[PDB]
């Protein structure tokens, strides 16, 4: 009886299912358990048809495009953990800069694997698991970790450039604050309702702005935890704090041009003056950059755990954790193509790169998509 | 048999403190005197109005 | 109980069932009167009639909250003497309610927690209202109550004699001494301190008690 | 200009003057248009006025008021199994209730606190909706609507900084659970932040017993996963290295007991450090000095953790209290029971130094009381002197008196009844009374059982038991076994230890038999008596009067006398006849009752319940047939009817019972056949081995107001009563019961309900591998 | 009769052999009260005699007691240390 008393929240799965352009796959190959139904900051990389797919249990591959045959394949589940072949437990997403495949671990043992074979270019234990993808740029393996730390590591051996304290959430109030480089400033968001710029060159706070409060005494959403990844349009940061506060603001000082404290925002891109985002209700909206004014929107997808909104094959491709693909109109929110290529769900973002659209699904993992 | 109107009654009651207990005080020899009223057992023995017990009722 | 009615007719139905003896259903009025009209003029007297009805319907903690209410609701009132009396009168009835009295079984050896609390209220009556409508009544309680709490502590102090705890005999009956100057349980404890002295070889201290035995024989 | 009158319409439990004092301008005060507006928000500052319209007719005020007060009711519509009074505790916190005002602006704010109620549980998939429904004259019923989707549940733990111990083993070591498989079904695994914080200290002790004396936890961060479910937890610890207990340095006021302290510090220098073990040994000092009298020993240990050799040295700083703390003691919870009943139940004396264990000893006597609910106390040190402590034993008592189970036979067949009742120390006076008996038109029986258990200070247990069964087995008359059985049993209780206690007594039984059933085994006792009865016609009469010494001993280390959980109970009981008895025989008996807690939160306890007994004759006799062992029904095996475990005798072909009952009660008479017919009524053996295998289990569906009062236990109840000297020559075409493999097997569940008349134990139970001859009752009614 | 088994009886509020060496005749009550604290029995009506009386009974083996009463004067200065052993 006790199981039959709890209700659920309703969704809007798929009205106006259109396929007015046909959707298909570039290849569908499924490298398997990995990303999983388990919650994972890990996310693949795609470059030059060397399709860097991997598995959180340890198996790290590189695949070939158009077939998903493996260019190379290794594992990092070798002597890890307390019983020597534990799972690797990867936190940060797949980063490939040069001949190194950098992946952050939940062991906080970050890596670099030689992109020719998968052999370890370097590997280094860091402080705290990676809340972000290990942002490897300028030699710095810039990682915002779980302990509210900015760790830049060397991308040649793993020499930690600094471990600089950041926005510290009380618990692991989630949401990736990606350490991004903009105008020489290490620009990182925050799980405390703040965004910031730190020094890229040393880890010295350029500014940190109150983009106001997060979970704790004004509790914001824990079904929709805000992507605090900053997306700067060169002079104007367009970033969310951890209550869904999109903000136009200064990069050098953080001084606000306009903001959108409106509640938690799932996923987003700042596509010119057309900010395409996965809104609060798992729904699609187009905001502008002169204000966060709705240019157009779509509420056909409600409470469908969408992926990041990308523009591929001419239209707004948003996959979901229901395994469906949806080519939304780049104009007012209409399906252009719809493809349930997966049943396991897309937890990772559509890498609409290398001519393809790469996801790593949950257990139907590597499908790569075109139209 | 005896019950003829479905009573919830013919039960116990109280009388006891209307049979108030007389008390025999100190008669002890001098020098052998103890502060025997050190407890709170010393009331103003006052007989302001009203009956005693069940004769004393109100609305 | 009673819906949103004229407050007097709820009281009239209360004054019916108060005088019907139907405190089963008078409290059905008097609470429902105090449900929507506790600020009425007789609604303080409704609480006084609630204490009246709770007692006759044997609702002593509900009376006790209502008595404590009238401490707070009307700390200036003529019927606080009623409230002070009925608190101890509750604490009279709250302390012992067993049916063993027809079997002649003592309940003064039973726990006098509310009988000590009635010893507050009945004495706080004859202190705070030595003139009131219950002061002849409350004094009759305390005269009975003083030996009753003594026969409690007597039945305690009897046991150390039975235990042979002669150290615990004397200080208990010295406790009975300094508390109770006059009670017969202490007057029956008067030979016993002499005994424990002789069991503790305080015969010389006992023969001083034996003169007090001799002085307080009568 | 100046107010001449205030027209204040609308009050609702706010008095006129109570609002008028909140007003700034009153009955002759100068009034401007600011005094209009000042009066508006000041009457709004009452917190009880929905709308305030202060106007004035020229200069005399008029205030048009709308009223917030009494909330008429609050409906918690569809709340959940989560307690709505606790949701009303969120309401009681927010200044609003029945009889109180309600601003309609604070709806979502309390609803946020209603959600932060769930957010404190670990639920945020939840929506709360307070509907402010207006009721007469201003009033409001507050229907509250509750849409709680799911909560968050413990999913994964990530421990970083750990290097020596696997995380998943600690997940089992913590109460933070993350699986309920079908291949290993366990309890559930939901979230609470209180469970984490203690399980941090689980890990803290876990490293403390190792010797990780530079261990700490840095921080921890549980994932606020975007689902409102996913609990993944970064656990940031500083493991440190292993340190060794290598020196104890006790110091301070050792009170001349430092040698005894050194017995409490009998250690190995260089053993791996265990500060949890130190935590005991500091209290061992407090147990040492407590029973020495010092109830307040200031013990301050200090681990001088020497990291140069990776060791711990242990400073300890001791400061005892005073010896003669125990002045007197107090007892509470004898409002209907006797003070001397409570005063006898202790071992620390008033006016001594403290025996700290004697307090616990007497509290165990109150725990071994049985007619108690709680054994609590308050060791209040009466201040001013360090010699005055009053230990205020506030105890609580349970039920008293218990009536038996009766069934049928009344007002259809005359005035006939099965009776029995208890008094449970006769309302706690000191007189252990349970009195039964039954007058029927089949028999007549009475039984008094009275004991002053503490009749003298050495626990003299004033045992007197009298019996008179005018048992006739009334078909119509003395045709089928009358037996007027009567006599006494006077016993006394003897202390052997404070848990060991002896039993002894003498037994007088006088029986007056006539016209017994033609059972050869029944005659085989009479043949062992030397008497030669009719195997044929039931005519035999028998007058006996045995004089019999009784004895026994018990071991009572078992926690509660009404609802224990740990320990075991031994009860030796036996009887031997003396010269002068009409039969020379013996019979001994022994039963076991072990309380073994499966989990030491004591919701799961092994109840080992067995029965032993052997009795035979002395000088060519037998132990009598009524002393043969019976079971089934209730006694130790449920799933049967009573008297269904044991050997079974055979009627001999007889003709008349001195009256042939016409096709009733036929036992191979003329109306019956003329052959040896075996009756399947279990006539019992000389040996008894029957067991009850019971398992304490909690209930997750009952309020623990009285789920503590009930006792649910499963069983497979089984065993064998068998006669080691049963024959296979007289019982060749019948079962020989010298086999102990006469195994009657049953199984079921115990269903206790503690009524005000005590426990009402019920049992559905069925036999599966039962030995034959059993009368079975599936659902049974016991006490 | 003679029953060899009997649980023991004791009663404290006494003084040890160290305790009498702490004090002497001429000390006040208070000088004793810094050394010995308070008794659990003083005089009922008389002088300042501080009663520190041991009692112990094992059972069928006699009785053990040390009656040590400390008669201070009316001023509270000590006048008698009454050592009394068992009977």
């Amino acid at each position: 009886l006790f199981n039959s008393e709890e209700d659920v929240v309703k969704m809007s799965p798929l009205p106006t299912v259109e396929n007015q352009f046909t959707p298909t796959t570039a290849w569908s190959t499924s490298v398997g358990s990995g990303i999983g139904n388990f919650y994972s900051n890990l996310h693949p990389a795609l470059a030059d048809n060397v399709v860097y797919a991997a598995d959180r249990a340890g198996l790290v591959k590189a695949l070939n495009a158009d077939d998903g045959k493996e260019i190379w394949s290794v594992s990092l589940a070798e002597k890890d953990g307390w019983f020597s072949k534990e799972p690797a437990l990867l936190s940060g997403g797949v980063t490939v800069s040069g001949g190194h495949v950098y992946i952050g671990s939940e062991k906080a043992q970050v890596y670099a694997l030689n992109t020719s074979d998968g052999t370890v270019a370097w590997q280094t234990k860091v402080a705290g698991e990676a809340l972000s993808r290990p942002v490897v740029s300028d030699g710095l393996v810039l990682i915002h970790t779980s302990n509210g730390q900015l760790q830049a590591l060397n991308e040649a051996d793993g020499a930690v450039k600094w471990t600089v304290n950041l926005d510290m959430p009380s618990l692991s109030l989630r949401g990736e604050s990606a350490p991004t480089t903009a105008f020489g400033a290490a620009v990182v968001g925050g799980d405390n309702g703040r965004v910031s710029a730190v020094l890229m060159e040393q880890g010295q706070m350029i500014w940190q702005q109150r983009i106001s409060q997060a979970t704790g005494s004004t509790e914001i959403d824990r079904l929709s935890d805000v992507d605090t990844t900053p997306v700067v349009v060169n002079g104007v940061v367009f970033a969310l704090a951890y209550n869904g506060n999109l903000t136009a603001l200064d990069l050098r000082s953080g001084q606000i041009m306009w903001k959108r404290e409106l509640g938690s925002v799932n996923d987003f891109i700042v596509d010119g003056n057309r900010i395409y985002l996965v809104d609060q209700n798992d729904r699609v909206m187009a905001l502008t950059i002169d204000g966060g004014v709705t240019l157009w929107t779509q509420s056909d997808l409600l409470h469908r755990l969408l992926t990041s909104p990308v523009l591929y094959n001419g239209n707004l491709v948003v996959g979901d954790s229901e395994g469906y693909l949806h080519w939304i109109n780049v104009e007012d929110g209409r399906f252009v193509a719809q493809q349930k290529v997966d049943s396991s769900g897309f937890q990772t973002e559509p890498v609409a790169a290398d001519g393809k659209l790469l996801i790593q699904a949950k257990d139907g993992t590597v499908y790569s998509i075109t139209r | 048999c005896s019950s003829d109107s479905r009573y919830k009654r013919q039960v116990s009651g109280d009388e006891a403190y209307l049979e108030a207990a007389p008390l025999a005080e100190l008669h002890a020899p001098a020098g052998m005197i103890l502060p025997v009223t050190s407890g709170d057992y010393a009331i103003p023995v006052t007989n302001g109005s009203g009956a005693v017990g069940k004769a004393l009722d109100i609305r | 109980e009673v819906p949103d009615n004229p407050p007097n007719e709820i009281y009239a139905t209360a004054q019916q069932k108060l005088q019907d003896g139907n405190w089963r259903q008078a409290i059905t009025q008097l609470e429902a009167l105090d449900n929507r009209y506790p600020f009425g003029p007789y609604s303080q007297q409704v609480q006084l009639d609630l204490i009246y009805a709770y007692y006759k319907n044997a609702d002593l903690p509900l009376a006790q909250a209502a008595i404590d209410r009238f401490i707070r609701l009307n700390p200036t009132h003529p019927n606080i003497d009623y409230v002070m009396y009925m608190r101890g009168l509750t604490n009279m009835a709250l302390d012992d309610s067993a049916l063993q009295g027809f079997f002649g079984v003592d309940r003064s050896d039973r726990d006098p927690q509310h009988a000590r609390a009635a010893f507050s209220d009945f004495s706080k009556l004859v202190r705070g209202y030595p003139n009131s409508q219950y002061t002849t009544d409350a004094t009759k309680r305390l005269v009975f109550l003083k030996d009753r709490l003594a026969k409690y502590e007597y039945s305690v102090a009897e046991y150390y004699t039975e235990r042979g705890a002669w150290v615990a005999v004397v200080n208990r009956v010295e406790g009975m001494l300094r508390d109770y100057p006059d009670t017969q349980a202490t007057r029956d404890a008067l030979p016993l301190m002499e005994n424990a002295y002789r069991q503790m070889q305080m015969n010389a201290q006992a023969e001083k008690v034996a003169k007090i035995i001799a002085a307080n024989s009568s | 200009f100046v107010v001449k009158d205030i027209h204040f319409e609308g009050l609702q439990r706010v008095a006129v003057g109570a609002a008028l004092l909140s007003m700034p301008v009153r009955t002759g005060d100068t009034v401007n248009d600011e005094d209009i507006s000042n009066t508006i928000r000041a009457l709004f500052a009452t917190g009880n006025f929905e709308d305030v319209r202060v106007l004035r007719d020229g200069d005399t005020l008029l205030v048009q008021v709308k009223e917030r007060p009494t909330i008429a009711s609050i409906t918690f519509s569809g709340n959940k199994s989560v307690k709505d009074d606790m949701l009303k505790q969120n309401l009681e916190a927010s200044g609003v209730r029945v009889g109180e005002s309600l601003d309609r602006t604070t709806i979502a704010d309390i609803e946020k606190g209603l959600e932060d109620f769930y957010y404190s549980v670990g639920k945020y998939s939840a929506s709360v909706k307070a509907v402010v429904t207006p009721l007469p004259r201003n009033r409001v019923d507050l229907k509250l609507v509750f849409q709680e989707g799911v909560s968050a549940e413990i999913q994964q733990i990530n421990i970083v900084g750990n290097h020596a111990f696997t995380t998943d083993e600690l997940i089992s070591h913590f109460q933070l659970r993350d699986e309920v498989p079908w291949w290993n079904v366990v309890g559930d695994r939901k979230y609470q932040k209180q469970k984490l914080a203690g399980d941090l200290e689980t890990l803290r002790s876990y490293y403390l017993d190792r010797g990780y004396a530079r261990f700490n936890i840095d921080s921890t961060q549980v994932s606020l996963t975007p689902d409102k479910k996913g609990i993944y937890v970064t656990v940031n610890i500083t493991e440190g290295d292993q340190y060794k207990l290598s020196g104890v340095e006790v110091s301070g006021n050792l009170a001349g007991h430092s040698a005894e302290i050194e017995q409490l510090t009998k250690i190995e220098p260089g053993e791996l450090y265990n500060g949890t073990k130190v935590t005991k040994m500091e209290d061992d000092i407090k147990k040492l000095l407590g029973r020495y009298g010092y109830a307040y020993p200031r013990v301050q240990s200090m681990p001088e953790i020497n990291d140069a050799d990776k060791t711990v040295k242990l400073r300890v700083n001791v400061d005892a209290g005073n010896r003669f703390y125990v002045r007197k003691i107090r007892f509470e919870g004898n409002d209907t029971s006797k003070d001397a009943v409570l005063r006898r139940e202790m071992r620390q004396m008033e006016g001594a130094w403290l025996g700290s264990d004697l307090v616990d000893q007497g509290k165990e006597r109150l725990n071994r009381l049985g007619f108690f609910e709680t054994v609590d106390t308050d060791t209040q040190r009466v201040p001013g002197s360090p010699d005055q402590v009053d230990v205020v034993y506030k105890v609580k008592e349970r039920n008293t008196g218990s009536f038996n189970f009766g069934i049928g036979y009344g007002t259809e067949s005359g005035v006939s009844f099965q009776a029995g009742v208890q008094q449970d120390n006769w309302l706690g006076t000191g007189y252990a009374v349970g009195i039964n008996g039954t007058k029927n038109d089949y028999q007549t029986y009475a039984e008094l059982s009275v004991t002053n258990p503490y009749f003298t200070v050495d626990g003299v247990s004033l045992g007197g038991r009298l019996f008179y069964n005018d048992f006739q087995a009334d078909d119509a008359d003395l045709s089928d076994y009358t037996n007027k059985s009567y006599g006494t049993d006077v016993t006394l209780g003897f202390p052997i230890n404070e848990y060991n206690s002896l039993r002894a007594g003498l037994g007088y039984v006088h029986n007056s038999l006539s016209n017994m059933q033609p059972q050869v085994a029944m005659w085989r006792y009479l043949y062992s008596m030397g008497e030669h009865p009719s195997t044929s016609d039931q005519d035999n009469s028998f007058k006996t009067d045995d004089f019999t010494f009784n004895y026994g001993w018990t071991y009572n280390k078992l926690d509660r006398g009404y609802f224990p959980t740990d320990g075991s109970r031994v009860n030796l009981t036996g009887k031997v006849t003396i010269p002068g008895s009409d039969n020379e025989y013996y019979k001994v008996t022994l039963d076991t009752a072990t309380y073994v807690p499966i989990d030491d939160d004591h919701k799961w306890v092994v109840l080992g319940r067995t029965r032993w007994g052997y009795g035979d004759g002395l000088g060519g006799k037998e132990m009598p047939f009524y002393e043969n062992f019976y079971a089934g029904g209730s006694s130790t095996v449920r799933g049967f009817q009573s008297n269904t475990i044991g050997p079974k005798a055979v009627y001999f072909p007889h003709q008349a019972s001195n009256y042939d009952p016409d096709y009733d009660y036929e036992c191979a008479t003329q109306d019956g056949a003329k052959d040896l017919c075996k009756s399947d009524d279990a006539v019992g053996g000389n040996a008894m081995a029957v067991a009850s295998l019971e398992f304490i289990t909690p209930t997750p569906f009952i309020s623990d107001k009285y789920a503590n009062s009930v006792r649910t236990s499963f069983f497979w109840d089984m065993g064998t009563v068998w006669d080691t000297n049963w024959d296979s020559s007289q019982y060749s075409g019948y079962p020989d019961y010298s086999d102990p493999s006469n195994i009657r097997m049953s199984a079921g569940i115990a269903l206790q309900w503690m009524s005000p008349l005590g426990p009402l134990v019920f049992s559905y139970a069925q036999p599966f591998k039962k030995y034959d001859g059993d009368k079975a009752e599936q659902f049974q009614f016991n006490i | 009769e003679r029953v060899v088994y009997r649980p023991d009886i004791n009663q404290g509020n006494y003084l040890t052999a160290n305790d009498v060496s702490k004090i002497r005749v001429g000390m006040t009550q208070q000088q004793v009260a810094y050394a010995l604290g308070t008794p659990l029995m003083s005089d009922p009506f008389g002088t300042n005699t501080w009663f520190y009386v041991f009692r112990q009974q094992p059972g069928h083996e006699g009785v053990t007691q040390q009656t040590l009463t400390l008669t201070f004067n009316s001023s509270g200065v000590l006048t008698n240390i009454d050592n009394k052993p068992a009977l």
